[PDB]
């Protein structure tokens, strides 16, 4: 279904700028506390995350982060095919989340276009 | 205030009695739990651990507290006797994997910030 | 050397148990410091303290002497005996 | 833009780059340091400065409800370009 | 209607439960201390510990009371009050279908008499409290530890007990077994500071002093 | 997708990648933050 | 009136050995009680109306993986609430933690009048509203 | 007496006539939601959230400024009161911009909390909102003026508290904008406090700008050490890292404000730091090493030399516990040159009497004084909180403030007697007219700063001021209990050191040069290598090695004031405690633990081993330094006056000039300040001009 909750990913605006303004709402929401953010005033100024890591082994795949996000920055992509071999492989990083949002992007855009009215 | 309700024991003497046959049971137990659980512990170094644990709570003077330790040791005794406990839990009292901890202030200063 | 290096006085604020020493330093202190200007007579006055006297001589040894309800002449004597023993 | 470290590692958009000794680089041998090339710092700079002619301008980030919350930036200061804090598009008066 | 969001108010059940509360207060004045019915039609009876067996029996046996079902049994640790632990008995009626709650208090050491006989369901629930709060129960048939791991210590639901516990366990090849080690987290629990400093409900304001 | 062209944009990958776990192209976690409290550089001039 | 074979027990409770706290956590750790000062960024008050106890902060090192905040003491993010400081100190002694006491600081009530914003001779006259 | 009975929604309370309604409600516990009234600021009745219903009254009245009358049951929870609150907030929250995820006030916004408690749950604003262009007013305060609610708290803080009347309002109607019109540079010593008076994120902290959402940071109480005031503060630390410092309420030390120097000083902790022990290599460079060899070298050459050849100069930010530990360690070799950077004239009583070196009348005592004499100080930068207290007493209690010395501008209209110190003895003579004022004032005041004592003729200045105090004390105008003598210090860890018996100043070292100088936090640089003889084991402890560290043989890293758990003393003598917020960086330990371990390695082991024992030992040394948060009553002034009064040491004609003369030098004082970068940013902001430090506040 278009609501399927899977691998977390960090989307970005059509201009290419990342949507995350590091409000840390998702960190204050995650019941498993799998999300960690450090913010900073960027060189341009926009308050992006110096660190944004989701501990997938702590994550319980609830979709609370996306519904908490006020800019639809964090989302859960339709991918479930990320069974890994090492525990460190599961512990994601900001760059890994950005790559996830840049690989599963047409998917997430199409699903959001078909689901934003419900939510 | 000072007046309180007992659990079983009325005075230090009777609780002192209860710990007596608790140590009785532990003594008569240690060898055949070494035998049954295939312990790597030896008989003497089994008994002295019981003695040191009994001496650990030497400071206790309130009666009700003594009934509490004696009934908790009673639960320990049941857990051990009918093999509900497991060999790892029996070893848990003996701190093997736990590295030795320094005691002097100088070593504490060398290691890190800790009182 | 062993001569006393500093003399510390701990007198209570208002309690009568430390009254006498309070009178002592009230009148019998200025000339006492004039006699030994080099010597640190410290007066670390505080509240609800029993009137006590520390004496640090040398090498880090200290001597303890109470002044509980000590009269002005009596505290004068308990200072003079220590000060005279410049060793 | 992504640049190489003196050791050879690819610096990140945050500026992270493990130093010379930095024993925590064995993690990357026989592997790779995953870095995203689409830097958000520069992918917003080349966007054109909108020349909408009004005193105060609304911005939702495009896509309506799919964008960021609607903010009213002020196109008042003549010496700089107003920008929405969420998205980052630079809005400016059409040279008054 | 005018109040489509606010929950419906059922005053008839409230008055009827209050009448039964006065009933039970009059019947057993020896152990009952304070009976009150909540706004959402749930009555609670605060009794002295010595009434754990009597009051329950009166609630289990009396023709006009007729409560034979132990819905649950629970302790609620609160370190502030002098006797920190408070035990709640939840009873449900069949002939007169309704839910009643009786609440008693005890500290760490003062034992509270074990129901079991009044409600044989209490037994396992009973064990939980002893294994989870330290509240020992007098002459309980078998008050052994029930939930926690073997050879455990403390009573985790005590509010002073840390969230992460004290000791974990893991494989050790040096001894070829699972061993217990003092706690060393890989990432510490961040304790968020919620509960905004602005008063929420004026109705439940604590009186000053 | 032939009948439903996905909305194209610059940042989307032009080549799908399977899960790279196992092969040396796998991902390894690492702190993506700058440095904490920074060390004081000793002087280079002589002691005197 | 409450006959249950009552016994005078003068010495204070020693539930320490019952609590299961390890020896160095019951000995070394020092806990302080206090009324938490309100966040000066806020004018709300109902957070300094309780007695909270908290323990001395311990080592906080960064793990090699992401520089997280791994710690060792479990009794670090543990704070206990109490209505009055007497209950808190009783809990502290009966548990056996070395305790420190800070008195409940409260705002002094100051005389405030809008008529002070204006004056004929007093310095308190304002210059702008 | 005059207490009038006033009901609040029922139950009645006893209320002083003239009390506002909101204070009467606070007497019970229920609080009016407000945005315009601050307890320590003037009232304006502006937010209109203070509206409440008076029983049998047609229209609601503003509880912020309403003299309560007889009876007058305050219906706090009345339906009309709730409706008034709802409407007033709907008006407040109409043009408020959608920045909650992007605004740092998020989670502790006040406005958000009132919306949660007393506010609607939906917006009927169908029109466009208002946007206001940002006005930069510093590298210290982030400015997003579209979020402002015109509560006028910043303006009133600028006028009364800070005294710099530059923050105002412009225009009218909905286009009214609060700012500075001119692109002016608001650089007072109390500017940062506007961050904590602004209910909304209109004004925020630039150095901390969006570093942590404040619902995560743990809060640990402690004491500021940047100043001798010892302002109570709270360190907000997340994930083992210091983010910011907020003021704590004390009402006797700092009210609820702190100086910008105190506030924005955490960044110094993250800069140049000492973490691992260092020793001089074969070429003379300090190379990193383990602890063992460092304590071994220290122990060896401490064992080699005894007597006066071993010294120790305590710095400015040191702790009392390590002061005791170092003094005791240096005592076991009979070394008695325990010096400190700040100099106090020891001629006469010296450090023997608490009355000599103390703000005897306490900080609060200045709120009832009549006339105050400042002996050549700059309290706007020497002690910002003390000057704030002086300003508030000048405002409300019409204090007549006069000073002798440098004509530094001091917010209020100070009466500049002059600059020459000669005037001092004239005041003692009484020929100067101001003397009569001191006689006529029922609570006269004279205070001489530590900086003016530093000079070169401090003994003469102290003697003259003591003679002045004695001359006015014999008059019956001053009550028996009212203290007059007052000495204001600047270094935080000076009075405590002087309490322990450390010889003030460094003259002892210069008299007979030592060989094993134990620089403990010493960073002023009063004693350099040239003054010392050849082959001196200068051992520099501390945290921020910038002056002492370059000239050293073995470096012993220490803990900063936010990492230890030691005690400090304010200028009035009250001994406060700083709790541990974040662990010391790297391998650095506490300052007393390292001294005790050094002693144990060297052989002369100290008796105390944990914090409680060293506190008990310090109690043995001085019984006031353990009694926390209460001024130990200091007296015995007259005998101290008769004690010195022997030397003449004729006063030099040099005008009194405090080392700090303009806000530019208020920032760069200690090692922590020098390490900081934001301190340098604001310094360069002050120096050249306005257009140098503009930091974009929108992002
Ligand atoms: S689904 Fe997302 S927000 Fe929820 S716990 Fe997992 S990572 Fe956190
Ligand atoms: S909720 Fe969204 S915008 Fe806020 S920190 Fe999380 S990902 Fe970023
Ligand atoms: S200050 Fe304004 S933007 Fe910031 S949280 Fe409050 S209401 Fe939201
Ligand atoms: S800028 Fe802040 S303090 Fe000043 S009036 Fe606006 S909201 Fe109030
Ligand atoms: S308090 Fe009523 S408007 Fe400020
Ligand atoms: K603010
Ligand atoms: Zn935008």
């Amino acid at each position: 279904s278009p609501r399927f909750r899977g691998e977390h990913a960090l989307r970005r605006y059509p201009s290419g700028e990342e949507r995350c303004i590091a409000c840390k709402l998702c960190e204050a929401v995650c019941p498993a506390q799998a999300i960690t953010i450090e913010a900073e005033p960027r060189a341009d100024g926009s308050r992006r995350t110096t660190r944004y890591d989701i501990d997938m082994t702590k994550c319980i795949y609830c979709g609370f982060c996306q519904e908490a996000c006020p800019v639809d920055a964090i989302v859960e992509g339709p991918n479930f095919e990320f069974s890994t071999e090492t525990h460190e492989e599961l512990l994601y990083n900001k760059e890994k989340l950005l790559n996830n949002g840049d690989k599963w992007e047409a998917e997430i855009a199409a699903n959001i276009q078909a689901d934003y009215l419900y939510r | 205030g000072t007046s309180v309700k007992p659990i079983f024991s009325r005075d230090m003497n009777e609780a002192k009695r209860r710990v007596r046959e608790l140590y009785r049971a532990w003594y008569r137990e240690v060898p055949n739990t070494v035998h049954l659980f295939q312990l790597d512990i030896s008989v003497k170094q089994g008994r002295d651990k019981v003695r040191e644990m009994f001496m650990k709570n030497a400071h206790v003077t309130d009666p009700r507290v003594v009934d509490l330790l004696v009934i908790k040791g009673k639960m320990e005794l049941e857990e051990t006797i009918n093999v509900w406990k497991q060999r790892t839990h029996i070893m848990r009292f003996f701190h093997e994997t736990e590295a030795p901890r320094p005691t002097d202030f100088l070593s504490k200063f060398y290691v890190g910030h800790d009182p | 050397k062993l001569g006393l290096r500093e003399i510390r006085i701990h007198l209570c604020q208002r309690s009568p148990g430390s009254q006498g020493v309070r009178d002592f330093i009230e009148k019998r202190y200025v000339e006492l410091k004039k006699a030994n200007p080099d010597l640190p007579i410290l007066i670390r006055e505080c509240s609800d303290v029993q009137p006590k006297l520390w004496a640090r001589y040398a090498f880090g040894q200290e001597k303890n002497v109470s002044l509980n309800n000590f009269s002005a002449d009596q505290v004068t004597r308990t200072l003079e005996n220590v000060l005279s023993g410049k060793a | 833009g992504v640049r190489t470290s003196p050791t050879g590692e690819k610096v990140t958009h945050t500026g992270q780059a493990y130093d010379d000794g930095d024993y925590r680089r064995v993690r990357f041998s026989d592997r790779q340091k995953e870095v995203n090339e689409n830097f958000a710092i520069d992918l917003i700079a080349e966007q054109p400065v909108s020349e909408v002619g009004s005193r105060v301008i609304s911005c939702d980030g495009g896509g309506g409800a799919l964008g960021h919350p609607r903010v009213y930036i002020n196109l008042d200061k003549e010496t700089k370009t107003g920008t929405c804090g969420y998205c980052g598009l630079q809005f400016r008066q059409p040279h008054h | 209607d005018t109040r489509p969001t606010i929950r419906p108010r059922n005053d008839v059940v409230h008055k009827q439960l209050s009448a039964f509360g006065q009933y039970v207060a009059e019947i057993l004045p020896k152990y009952v201390q304070q009976v009150q019915v909540s706004c959402f039609n749930e009555l609670e009876i605060f009794i002295h510990p010595d009434g754990v067996i009597p009051v329950l029996t009166f609630l289990r046996d009396h023709t006009n009371a007729q409560f034979k079902s132990l819905a649950d049994l629970t302790a609620v640790d609160v370190p502030t009050r002098q006797n920190r632990f408070e035990i709640v008995y939840n009873l449900l009626s069949l002939r007169f279908n309704s839910q009643i709650r009786v609440k008693t208090y005890t500290d760490e050491l003062t034992p509270i008499e074990s129901s079991v006989t009044v409600y044989k369901a209490a037994n396992w629930y009973e064990r939980e409290i002893w294994d989870m709060f330290g509240v020992f129960f007098a002459n309980h048939p078998d008050l052994r530890r029930i939930l926690t791991g073997y050879g455990f210590e403390g009573h985790p639901f005590r509010k002073d007990f840390p969230l992460s516990g004290y000791v974990e366990l893991r494989y050790d090849d040096e001894v070829k077994r699972v061993v217990a080690e003092p706690v060393e987290l890989a990432q510490e629990f961040r304790k968020f500071d919620l509960n905004s400093p602005w008063e929420a409900f004026p109705a439940y304001r604590q009186p000053p002093e | 997708p032939t009948t439903k062209p996905p909305t194209a944009r610059k940042y989307i990958w032009t080549n799908h990648k399977f899960n790279v776990s196992g092969t040396p192209q796998q991902y390894v976690p690492y702190s993506t933050t700058r440095k904490k409290i920074q060390e004081w550089v000793p002087p280079s001039t002589p002691y005197k | 009136t409450q006959d249950t074979q009552l016994i005078a027990v003068d010495e204070k409770l020693d539930i320490t050995t019952l609590t299961g706290v390890p020896e160095e956590h019951i000995k070394t750790r020092k806990v302080r009680i206090f009324v938490p000062a309100r966040n000066n960024m806020q004018s709300g008050v109902n957070n300094t109306k309780k007695w909270k106890m908290e323990f001395d902060t311990r080592e906080r090192w960064e793990n090699p993986l992401m520089g997280w905040s791994s710690t060792a003491d479990p009794l670090s993010n543990l704070v206990l609430t109490f209505s009055t400081k007497e209950d808190a100190v009783a809990f502290a002694e009966k548990n056996g933690w070395s305790f420190d006491v800070e008195e409940r600081k409260v705002p002094k009530p100051k005389s405030k009048s809008y008529g002070a914003n204006f004056s004929w001779n007093k310095r308190t006259r304002v210059s702008t509203k | 007496s005059n207490l009038i009975e006033v009901f609040v929604d029922g139950q009645s309370v006893m209320v002083e006539p003239g009390t506002t309604v909101l204070q009467a409600c606070e007497k019970v516990g229920m609080q009016i939601p407000r945005f315009c009234y601050h307890e320590r600021l003037s009232v304006a009745g502006n937010c209109r959230m203070c509206l409440v219903e008076i029983e049998k009254a047609p229209k609601v009245v503003a509880a912020c400024a309403m003299p309560v009358m007889k009876g007058w049951n305050i219906l706090t929870n009345s339906e009309k009161s709730k409706k008034a609150r709802e409407g007033v907030m709907e008006f407040l929250l109409a043009n408020h911009p959608l920045d909650c995820p992007i605004c740092d006030q998020g989670g502790e916004c006040d406005l958000q909390d009132q919306s949660m408690m007393f506010g609607s749950d939906r917006s009927r604003f169908l029109e466009g909102k208002r946007a206001v262009e940002d006005k930069n007013i510093g590298p210290l305060v982030k400015t997003i003026m579209t979020r402002c609610i015109q509560c006028t708290r910043c303006i009133r803080f600028a006028s009364e508290i800070a005294g710099v009347d530059d923050l105002g309002t412009t225009g009218r109607g909905n286009d009214m904008q609060v700012g500075t019109y001119i692109e002016k540079m608001f650089m007072s010593e109390l500017s940062g406090n506007i961050i904590d008076i602004c209910p909304v994120g209109a004004l925020t902290s630039k150095p901390y700008a969006f570093t942590a959402r404040p619902w995560e940071t743990r809060k640990t109480e402690s004491i500021d050490v940047m100043d001798a005031v010892g302002s109570n503060i709270v360190v907000s630390t997340r994930t083992g890292e210091v983010m910011r410092i907020l003021p704590r309420m004390h009402e006797d030390i700092n009210e609820e404000w702190i100086s910008d120097k105190t506030r924005f000083a955490y960044d110094g902790l993250k800069r140049q730091r000492l973490t691992q022990p260092m020793i001089r290599n074969e070429k003379g460079l300090l190379t990193y090493t383990t602890w063992e060899d460092a304590l071994s070298r220290v122990a060896g050459m401490l064992q080699s030399f005894q007597g006066n050849d071993v010294a120790a100069i305590a710095g400015g930010l040191v702790d009392a516990e390590a002061l005791v530990a170092l003094k005791d360690l240096l005592n076991r070799v009979d070394s008695d040159s325990l010096c400190t950077e700040e100099v106090f004239p020891t001629a006469g009583a010296g450090t023997d009497l608490r009355s000599n070196y103390l703000l005897n009348t306490t900080i609060a005592g200045v709120e009832e004084a009549d006339v105050i004499l400042l002996v050549g100080t700059n309290p706007r930068f020497e002690a910002p909180l003390f000057n704030a207290r002086i300003r508030k007493s000048w405002l409300h209690n019409d204090l007549k403030v006069a000073l002798i010395g440098s004509p530094v501008d001091l917010t209020y209209r100070y009466d500049h007697l002059g600059d020459s110190p000669k005037i001092l003895q004239d005041i003692a003579s009484g020929n100067h007219p101001f003397s009569q004022i001191l006689k006529e004032a029922k609570k006269p005041m004279v205070v001489l700063g530590s900086s003016a004592l530093q000079r070169s003729d401090g003994t003469a200045i102290l003697a003259a001021v003591s003679n002045i105090a004695q001359n006015i004390r014999l008059s019956s105008g001053v009550t028996g209990d009212w203290k007059v003598m007052n000495i204001l210090h600047r270094i935080a860890s000076q009075v405590a050191a002087l309490d322990l018996g450390y010889k003030p100043g460094v003259e002892a070292i210069r008299k007979n040069p030592p060989k094993v100088l134990f620089l403990l936090g010493a960073d002023g640089g009063c004693i350099t290598r040239q003054d010392l003889p050849k082959d001196c084991f200068i051992i520099y402890q501390g945290h921020h090695g910038d002056v002492g560290a370059p000239m050293a043989d073995v470096i012993l890293p220490g803990a900063a004031y936010t990492e230890k758990s030691a005690t400090y003393v304010n200028t009035e003598g009250r001994a406060q405690q700083t709790k541990v917020a974040v662990t010391p960086p790297g391998l650095a330990r506490e300052d007393w633990k390292i001294i005790r371990a050094l002693s144990e390695i060297a052989g002369m082991t100290l008796p105390y081993d944990t914090l409680d024992q060293v506190r008990s030992r310090l109690e043995e040394v001085s019984p006031n330094l353990v009694r926390y948060d209460d001024v130990e009553g200091a007296n015995y002034f007259q005998q101290a006056n008769e004690l010195s009064k022997l030397v003449n040491q004729q006063l030099l004609a040099d005008p009194l000039v405090p080392p700090q003369l303009t806000i530019k030098d208020f920032y760069m004082t200690d090692s922590i300040s020098r390490a900081s970068q934001t301190m340098a940013k604001c310094v360069k902001a002050v120096t050249e001009g306005i257009q140098a430090v503009e930091e974009p506040s929108i992002c």
